[PDB]
RNA sequence: GGUUGCGGCCAUAUCUACCAGAAAGCACCGUUUCCCGUCCGAUCAACUGUAGUUAAGCUGGUAAGAGCCUGACCGAGUAGUGUAGUGGGUGACCAUACGCGAAACUCAGGUGCUGCAAUCU
RNA sequence: GAAGACAUUGUCAGGUGGGGAGUUUGGCUGGGGCGGCACAUCUGUUAAACGAUAACGCAGAUGUCCUAAGGGGGGCUCAUGGAGAACAGAAAUCUCCAGUAGAACAAAAGGGUAAAAGCCCCCUUGAUUUUGAUUUUCAGUGUGAAUACAAACCAUGAAAGUGUGGCCUAUCGAUCCUUUAGUCCCUCGGAAUUUGAGGCUAGAGGUGCCAGAAAAGUUACCACAGGGAUAACUGGCUUGUGGCAGUCAAGCGUUCAUAGCGACAUUGCUUUUUGAUUCUUCGAUGUCGGCUCUUCCUAUCAUACCGAAGCAGAAUUCGGUAA
RNA sequence: GUGAUUUCUGCCCAGUGCUCUGAAUGUCAAAGUGAAGAAAUUCAACCAAGCGCGGGUAAACGGCGGGAGUAACUAUGACU
RNA sequence: GUCGAAUUUGGGUAUAGGGGCGAAAGACUAAUCGAACCAUCUAGUAGCUGGUUCCUGCCGAAGUUUCCCUCAGGAUAGCAGAAGCUCGUAUCAGUUUUAUGAGGUAAAGCGAAUGAUUAGAGGUUCCGGGGUCGAAAUGACCUUGACCUAUUCUCAAACUUUAAAUAUGUAAGAAGUCCUUGUUACUUAAUUGAACGUGGACAUUUGAAUGAAGAGCUUUUAGUGGGCCAUUUUUGGUAAGCAGAACUGGCGAUGCGGGAUGAACCGAACGUAGAGUUAAGGUGCCGGAAUACACGCUCAUCAGACACCACAAAAGGUGUUAG
């Protein structure tokens, strides 16, 4: 009673039935991971960059 | 008791050479593979001839001692054991495995079947190609008419189809007659006991200088 | 039984070369690694530490983290019906720059400076590429080179 | 194997918080009391009839056991533990190994 | 299907003892060690012996068996005593007397 | 150009046997009180630069040199291979059409280049 | 009459109790069982030069070991061969020359390693703490293993650095419950103190059928659901095995290969042997053999007619046309 | 349990059961006893039967082996 | 068979279902017995067989991944429909080119490492076994073997210097490039760097080809989890219409013309009709279509006649034909 054991026959075609599309892009990518020493340095920089545009423009 | 040839004619399966992962073979039934005056000189053999395959198949060793008996014995009865040089060019390095069964009746209650049915070695085979050589015979030229024959009496333990050919090189050698005779007369050719030694044009110049001398006593 | 374990079957993957053993040059941790870079993965079986996974050998991707000795690279791994993005962490031997950006931005440049040194004169640089055109007609004399005539060749063993 | 009878490892005792000297001991289970949750629910269910109610364990396979070291800093007097592979002898008072000697 | 039926003796009582299992029962396998030790001065109904290196076990006590009685006996005019400890799960004693003269 | 220190590329840079090497530099070279290490100032430590020698190291050249590197319509459009046919052959296998394309072999050529700093008849 | 605060009787407690009750008695599988573990894993190959890829395929391995065989630093260079030194020899110890690894690195194999990853010596415990991120198996769950940082405390070295166990690829484990360490933190709900108990964080006690039930047999007295997903007959494919026939010629045959034989080889044929598979039937095709009865096949035992012989006749052998 | 009569019912009690021992450093529940504690409780010592240990039992279940050398032809093996 | 007794038998009475009764068969207990009959719990449970009632239109599958005492079953992912949503030529594509990576298969090599393997040739023994000359000699001669040197014949899935084609990663711009100078607790000897910015400059030739039937996004749920065949690569086996994999196309789910006949082959995929032209196949007749044209071969006392496909070989022939 033995049974077919493996084979990817037709997953190719089941596969491209539906597209294998590029995942995505964006701008402004997730930091998750980063250098968490470097992180912390990159958020009282753009603070401080937001700060001094904003009493700039007032 | 040994299964009919038949079962093995065709290259089936990868070679699987004895090597430390196989470890229990058989010995081929070809022990000797050289005959004839071996000691001769090249010089005094210029005809060659050849056995050549025009196939694709597998030859048992009991095959070519078979071929290899009855081509020298002939050759020895009519034209003296020392009017050639015959030699086999292949070797049995495939391993042939078979499944041994009980052949007993009523082995119904034993045989187990083809569960677990790897084989085991009991006879070697060499594989051959087409234009592959399998018997080389250097002679005199009074001899062609004699060693062709013995040659031709030969294919007979042979399956399938093979050629004689008549090789237009000097002994065995990689040369045909004429080069061969005018490299010969010059001085850049030496004898071994069996085979022949060729001056180059490379090397260093003393060593060159100790042989071969005439060829710089010019 | 069956057996897969974290390096299977590599063993001609992970050979390092001919005559190529030993330590490693200095240039590859002389060179510098900026975020952006396009790089290239292959690793070096000398430096078991930090390898990458049989599976990235020979792809590229974009590094995104750059740490005291390691490397923080983007992969696209193509997974059933879609693609999944995987962070690798690699020091810095088993890396090298893919320099077909380095040539990208020659041509970059040297772009934008033909279009300016056009624009000097108002001439329609024409700047996109072209696909090998089809050649063009020719006229070929036989002074001293008068046609050779061929012939197929007949049949001997030459053996 | 062998593991020494003292060792110089980080201790979080509120004083500490640097690497101190610390005695060692091999873990020991305590023993089991009565009066538990779970054992004292499991008298009041195998009282009355029914016979055997929780399942009992017969596959033994494993042999050995994980052993486990029971650490204290000798300054701020707290207990910290940790743990080492599985191995089929221990030892702790250890004449230390030697390389000169023959058999 | 197949079953085993197995009679064993035990190691040290010296009793007959047998049971059959099913052949896929795993009963426990015991370990035992021979360990070649040095028999010094027999003192009271102890033993007293040597390791390759150490003065220790005054343990299993002179085996009181037929044999031990022999050890015993060929004890007094010496002549090298060497005998062997079986120390299964603990509980153990000496099961074979040997000879060595020669401290040559 | 020579030499030294620090190098990059890692043999065109290695190996085998010979021959030459101004000046400087490098080197071998002298000594044991102290720091220091050894079974032993051989290595390593320290001091002198004075007592000597280019013998060796090092550099360069020499070899129908081994090796190594490069190239070639030399081998070969062969071996091999993607695609096609109601192609051949009993079969093993093989031609044919549109494509890609080796290695060995043979021949010819070559035998370190180069960055930073200092010094040299 | 007898017996007497003992028996008996009531309730608990330990013992005995297939006489009786209930229940179970793994999976894979060229039918099932015995066998083995391909039941969790690791190396190389089968694997068709990314990846992934099956078989009771091939050659093997794991359920350990290690206070150093970890970490750092320093010094040195191996297997082997040649030439020498009292006893000393094929082998003891010493010295020189050669030596790209031909040795060693816990263990199977495969990678990797030469002023080291090897050998020897010195100092140590980073085999530590706090929780994250990522890679492999993958559902992009867990477990296992590993990688790269962060925040402390450390070891080593002069220093740059190196170190979150073993040079890399295997060496291992959920819920409930028990137990241990931490906070000395929360709660015991009428309000308090002290015992006791329950909780939060982090480990250990094992589930090898290894993502984890607690489990002995027999039925030929048997039963039910089903299965041709699967065995014993026939039938179909294959021909090892069985049977039959050639090709070759070393010899046998007194001399001489073929009058007849015929070794070592080799090409076929047949389905009347026995295997091999599982295509059809398990809402049933009545399964050995004998008895009786018809036809068919030819690889001919006899009969007819021929050919050959180591055929005088006689007798016999081989062969052809032939059912 | 065996199965007219006639004639005989051999050897083994190691195992499994049955039975009989209990002088005893063996083991033990509940009750009770002692100690600690404010108490819940904890820890001790003590114990019946049974089992352990020791005899009998086969017309009870049942069982009743190997290997070597040896005698004047050989051969075998009374024998060891 | 037995017939004077353990004989046969009427009526009364006794024994009631895990019970009775048994000169012992698992027999008998109202045709029912290895657990009687009647009612009820009870429409008991079923991973298993059987059926599942109107028409048309549109779309349209899987027999595969992981886990399970899982192997005839589920969960999960995958394949499908439906509902739509945000926008309007794109952050696209089973494709090629250009540029740049990665790979150890086919092939090839062994006078290159490892391993195997035939033959002579030249040396070499303070040293092998010997023999001959010798009392022995580190004395001579032959022999065998070894060892070394240069050659030679042949091989590898678990060997390899080299190394394809086919497959495969990334890039070919506005999310860009250049210029100036702001921020920071990060980093630097240092306004050095890093990262993110301010401001300014550069457009349809804004950065190869071709296409784009719109592009992107979310839910939710049915069926499915036995596959089979063909070419090519390939494993065990002698093989099989066998067992097991890789890529692609089919069959299942599919009719139509052809292969007589058939699920897979060849052509080609289908609303309903008319006309024309073709495919694959054929054109003596059955049968629509040239007893067309042309050069040659072959006579069979078992001719031959079409792929998959329904089979024939080694060896022979003054048959015949051309070399
Ligand atoms: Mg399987
Ligand atoms: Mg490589
Ligand atoms: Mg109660
Ligand atoms: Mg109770
Ligand atoms: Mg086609
Ligand atoms: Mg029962
Ligand atoms: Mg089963
Ligand atoms: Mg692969
Ligand atoms: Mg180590
Ligand atoms: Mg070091
Ligand atoms: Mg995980
Ligand atoms: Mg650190
Ligand atoms: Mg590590
Ligand atoms: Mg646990
Ligand atoms: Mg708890
Ligand atoms: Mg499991
Ligand atoms: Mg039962
Ligand atoms: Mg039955
Ligand atoms: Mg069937
Ligand atoms: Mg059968
Ligand atoms: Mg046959
Ligand atoms: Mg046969
Ligand atoms: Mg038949
Ligand atoms: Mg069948
Ligand atoms: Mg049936
Ligand atoms: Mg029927
Ligand atoms: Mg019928
Ligand atoms: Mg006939
Ligand atoms: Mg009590
Ligand atoms: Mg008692
Ligand atoms: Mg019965
Ligand atoms: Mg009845
Ligand atoms: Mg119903
Ligand atoms: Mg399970
Ligand atoms: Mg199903
Ligand atoms: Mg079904
Ligand atoms: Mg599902
Ligand atoms: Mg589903
Ligand atoms: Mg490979
Ligand atoms: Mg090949
Ligand atoms: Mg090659
Ligand atoms: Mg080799
Ligand atoms: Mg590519
Ligand atoms: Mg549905
Ligand atoms: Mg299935
Ligand atoms: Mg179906
Ligand atoms: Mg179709
Ligand atoms: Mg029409
Ligand atoms: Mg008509
Ligand atoms: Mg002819
Ligand atoms: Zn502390």
């Amino acid at each position: 009673a033995k049974s077919k054991n493996h084979t990817a026959h037709n997953q190719t075609r089941k596969a491209h039935r539906n597209g294998i599309k590029k995942p995505k892009t964006y701008k402004y990518p997730s930091l998750k991971g980063v250098d968490p020493k470097f992180r912390r340095n990159h958020k009282h920089a753009l603070h401080g960059t937001a700060k001094a545009l904003a009493a700039a423009k007032k | 008791a040994r299964r009919p040839a038949r079962c093995y004619r065709y290259q089936k399966n990868k070679p699987y050479p004895k090597s430390r992962y196989n470890r229990a073979v058989p010995d081929s039934k070809i022990r000797i593979y050289d005959l004839g005056k071996k000691k001769a000189t090249v010089d005094e053999f210029p005809l060659c001839v050849h056995l050549v395959s025009n196939e694709l198949e597998q030859l048992s060793s009991e095959a070519l001692e078979a071929a290899r008996i009855c081509a020298n014995k002939y050759m020895t009865t009519v034209s003296g054991r020392d009017a050639f040089h015959l030699r086999v060019r292949v070797h049995p390095f495939h391993v042939l495995r078979i499944n041994k069964m009980l052949s007993c009746a009523g082995a119904d209650r034993l045989q187990q079947g083809m569960r677990g049915a790897w084989g085991k070695p009991h006879g070697l085979a060499a594989r051959v190609d087409i234009g592959q050589i399998i018997f080389s015979v250097r002679t005199k030229d009074s001899n062609k008419d004699v060693v062709v024959e013995g040659l031709r009496r030969a294919r007979y333990k042979f399956p399938g189809q093979q050629k004689i050919i008549l090789s237009k090189k000097w002994g065995f050698t990689n040369l045909d007659r004429p080069e061969y005779l005018k490299k010969r007369e010059a001085g850049e050719v030496k004898d071994d006991g069996a085979f022949v030694k060729f001056l180059s044009k490379k090397g260093s110049l003393e060593n060159n200088i100790r042989e071969f001398p005439e060829y710089f006593a010019a | 039984g069956k057996s897969h374990g974290y390096r299977s079957r590599t063993r001609y993957m992970f050979q390092r070369d001919f005559r190529k053993h030993g330590a490693v040059h200095l240039s590859t941790y002389l060179k510098v690694y900026k975020v952006g870079d396009i790089v290239d993965i292959k690793a070096n079986g000398s430096i078991q530490k930090g390898m990458p996974h049989k599976f990235y050998q020979g792809k590229t991707g974009v590094v995104y983290n750059v740490t005291k000795s390691s490397v923080g690279v983007i992969i696209n791994k193509m997974v059933g019906n879609r693609y999944l993005e995987k962070r690798l962490n690699l020091r810095v031997e088993h890396i090298k720059h893919s320099k077909c950006r380095q040539e990208f931005l020659e041509r970059v440049k040297a772009n934008a400076a033909k279009r300016a040194e056009a624009k000097a004169q108002g001439v329609a640089v024409q700047l996109k590429r072209q696909p090998a055109q089809p050649r063009e007609s020719r006229i070929v004399s036989t002074e001293g080179n008068v046609p050779q005539t061929l012939a197929p060749v007949p049949y001997e063993t030459f053996i | 194997v062998n593991v020494p009878k003292t060792r110089k490892t980080y201790c979080k005792g509120k004083t500490c918080r640097k690497h101190t000297q610390h005695k060692v001991t091999q873990y020991k289970a305590g023993k089991a009391s009565l009066f538990a949750q779970g054992k004292r629910r499991y008298d009041r269910k195998q009282s009355g009839f029914g016979g055997q109610t929780k399942p009992v364990f017969h596959k033994k396979a494993k042999t050995t056991k994980k052993v486990v070291l029971r650490l204290e800093c000798v300054k701020c007097k707290t207990r910290a533990q940790l743990t080492l592979k599985r191995c089929k002898h221990f030892e702790l008072g250890g004449e230390k190994k030697q390389k000169g000697q023959a058999l | 299907h197949a079953k085993v039926h197995l009679v064993a003796i035990d190691i040290f009582t010296g009793k007959k003892l047998e049971d059959l299992s099913p052949s896929t029962h795993n009963m426990e396998v015991p370990v035992v060690k021979r360990n070649e030790y040095q028999l010094l001065d027999i003192d009271d109904g102890f033993l007293s012996l040597m390791n390759m290196d150490g003065d220790t076990k005054d343990d299993v006590k002179a085996p009181e068996g037929e044999l031990g009685d022999s050890l015993q006996t060929a004890f007094d005019e010496g002549k090298d005593l060497m005998v062997t400890i079986i120390s299964a799960m603990g509980e153990e004693a000496a099961i074979s007397f040997k000879e060595a003269a020669r401290t040559d």
